[PDB]
RNA sequence: AGUGCAGAAGAGGAGAGUGGAAUUCCAUGUGUAGCGGUGAAAUGCGUAGAUAUAUGGAGGAACACCAGUGGCGAAGGCGGCUCUCUGGUCUGUAACUGACGCUGAGGCUCGAAAGCGUGGGGAGCAAACAGGAUUAGAUACCCUGGUAGUCCACGCCGUAAACGAUGAGUGCUAAGUGUUGGAGGGUUUCCGCCCUUCAGUGCUGCAGCAAACGCAUUAAGCACUCCGCCUGGGGAGUACGACCGCAAGGUUGAAACUCAAAGGAAUUGACGGGGGCCCGCACAAGCGGUGGAGCAUGUGGUUUAAUUCGAAGCAACGCG
RNA sequence: UUUUC
């Protein structure tokens, strides 16, 4: 906060598939505190990323986040009177962090009345490098670098 | 018309405006923008992103009439002349030299009431 | 301490001799200070007259912009 | 105290001529919907071509860097450059004059800015004045305009926070450290160190003073000479009288009557639309919300033949 | 760098 930095709330990997970063996918779903469900859906999702085209879903996982998760950011600062940006650098946690934000944002209206083969074909297409989200990251470093003219002297 | 192929651009900027304008080898004037030219209002031209948008709406005209090299002329000691320079190297021109003259006087006249706010 | 340009025996300063005056003015074209050539208080002031007289011939611009 | 002999520095003064940059206006080429302005706008200027932009032309004023706790002058003040006339200062020496000195009531001279007369000039700047804004009002701050004046010559007035708020002349009393111009001894290529010695110019400090503040070899210390001035705050630098000025005004200068204070410095606390640091779900990162709908409530309002009474920013409004 | 306490 003030002082300076902080803990960083360590976590435990599944029961099944042994993953902090299923985990986290998880502990991103649950609402409300219903962690049932979303286990329910998560398991569910993986199975049926099992059955068509796919062998190893902890990979086809990581293959979806590796393109979709980004390598640069802006950040709408302000200096001496007016607000402007400028092309940041990120931690490797908040890349993630951001992956699973474009992701679960996109993974909420796709149009299907199945509640995880949206999840499913999210990260499939996203290890297929289609739909938004990995053209979302693709945007994210459009715009980045074009700010990189009014930012760099500062 | 005629592939000019080269020129020298102008830019003036004040504390409330910055004003953009292309010329010829000597030169004739080709187009201008300004900040207030593009729809903008009092004291939102002290941006430098409307300097940004300004001089890149100023090279749009000035390179379909043939031009790829240009100097840069600046006037007007301001805020936003260095992102009227910075995104006028974006859009496609060849910024080759920059000449910054604001003419000091050596003590001729004087300055106005020196304010009281 | 630090070395004044009259080392040499030179009295008057010649007037036009711009190998002896080229060291004080800058770049661009103004004087530079005695703290920064660092020298006596007599020939700043008898090189500022010098270049005074020698701006007005053409031996020497004012402006160096174009 | 002087004068001769020998050197040195300097924006000290008057007269005459000349240079570059900048702002404005004019002429011409390009160029078209804006320019300028402010916390925010608006008056204003632009389609009869502005701003911008390039070339020349005009004219008046001030002199970038050099520039410094530098320098010069009795003070006011003096910084582009060159030439003509010209004042003062400091250093070595003491062959020359043999006390020729200091201070100086009346008198005479000089005197920043503003102001007055007559004739010129007028680029910027801007009292008066006009218009646009803010405010409850704004004859003001802010903005757009705009004259007398600011400049030159020849006269006039003689004033200021003209201040170091510290009169002039002279002798004496620990040091330390920078700088401006000099003059001697040696190391010496010393012209680039150091030691000694004259003056001005800063700063820190001891005896000594002082109400503390502070001053302190450039005394507010120790002493002599000469000159000016003061005696509670108001009434007032006013009235009357006299002299000067074209005029504004200046110099000399009371009393009637009022109050028991008005004052200098130094502490404590408070305060400031003064400042420098630190903290806090105060910001920032995130999760879920309120303001849309409908419903339960507590207020404010309107209404009754009765709307029992309290609670008003945080610290009243599912409060008593 | 808007008035008011």
């Amino acid at each position: 906060p003030r002082k300076g930095p902080v803990a960083k709330r360590d976590v435990l990997p599944d029961p099944i598939y042994n993953s902090k970063l299923v985990t986290r996918l998880i502990n991103r779903v649950m609402v409300d505190g219903k962690r049932g469900i979303a286990a329910n859906i998560i398991y569910n999702s993986f199975d049926i990323i099992k059955e068509s085209t796919g062998n190893d879903p902890l990979e086809v996982f990581e293959q979806a986040m590796k393109n979709v998760m980004p390598v640069l950011e802006v950040k709408a600062r302000r200096v001496g009177g007016s607000n402007y940006q400028v092309p940041v650098e990120v931690r490797p946690e908040r890349r993630t962090t951001l992956g699973l934000r474009w992701v679960v944002n996109y993974a909420r209206l796709r149009g299907e009345h199945t509640m995880e083969e949206r999840l499913a074909k999210e990260i499939m297409d996203a290890a297929n490098n289609t739909g938004a989200s990995v053209k979302k990251r693709e945007d994210t470093h459009k715009m980045a670098d074009a700010n990189r003219a009014f930012a760099h002297y500062r | 018309k005629k592939n000019i192929e080269s020129g020298v651009a102008h830019i003036h900027s004040t504390f409330n405006n910055t004003i953009v304008m292309i010329t010829d080898t000597h030169g004739n004037a080709l187009a201008w923008s300004s900040a207030g030219s593009l729809g903008f209002k009092g004291s939102k031209k002290s941006t430098p992103f409307a300097a940004q948008m300004a001089a890149e709406a100023a090279t749009k005209v000035a390179m379909e009439h043939g031009l790829k090299t240009v100097d840069v002329t600046v006037k007007g000691p301001g805020s936003g002349r260095e992102a009227a320079i910075r995104s006028l190297q974006a859009t496609g021109l060849e910024v080759t030299a920059i000449r910054d003259v604001t003419p000091v006087p050596h003590n001729g006249c004087r300055p106005p009431k020196r304010r009281r706010v | 301490k630090v070395d004044y340009i009259a080392a040499n025996h030179i009295e008057y300063i010649d007037y036009k001799d711009t190998e002896l005056l080229k060291r004080f003015i800058s770049e661009r074209g103004k004087i530079l200070p005695r703290r920064v050539t660092g020298t006596g208080a007599k020939n700043q002031r008898k090189l500022t007259i010098a270049i005074k007289r020698a701006r007005i011939m053409g031996l020497l611009p004012f402006v160096s912009d174009e």
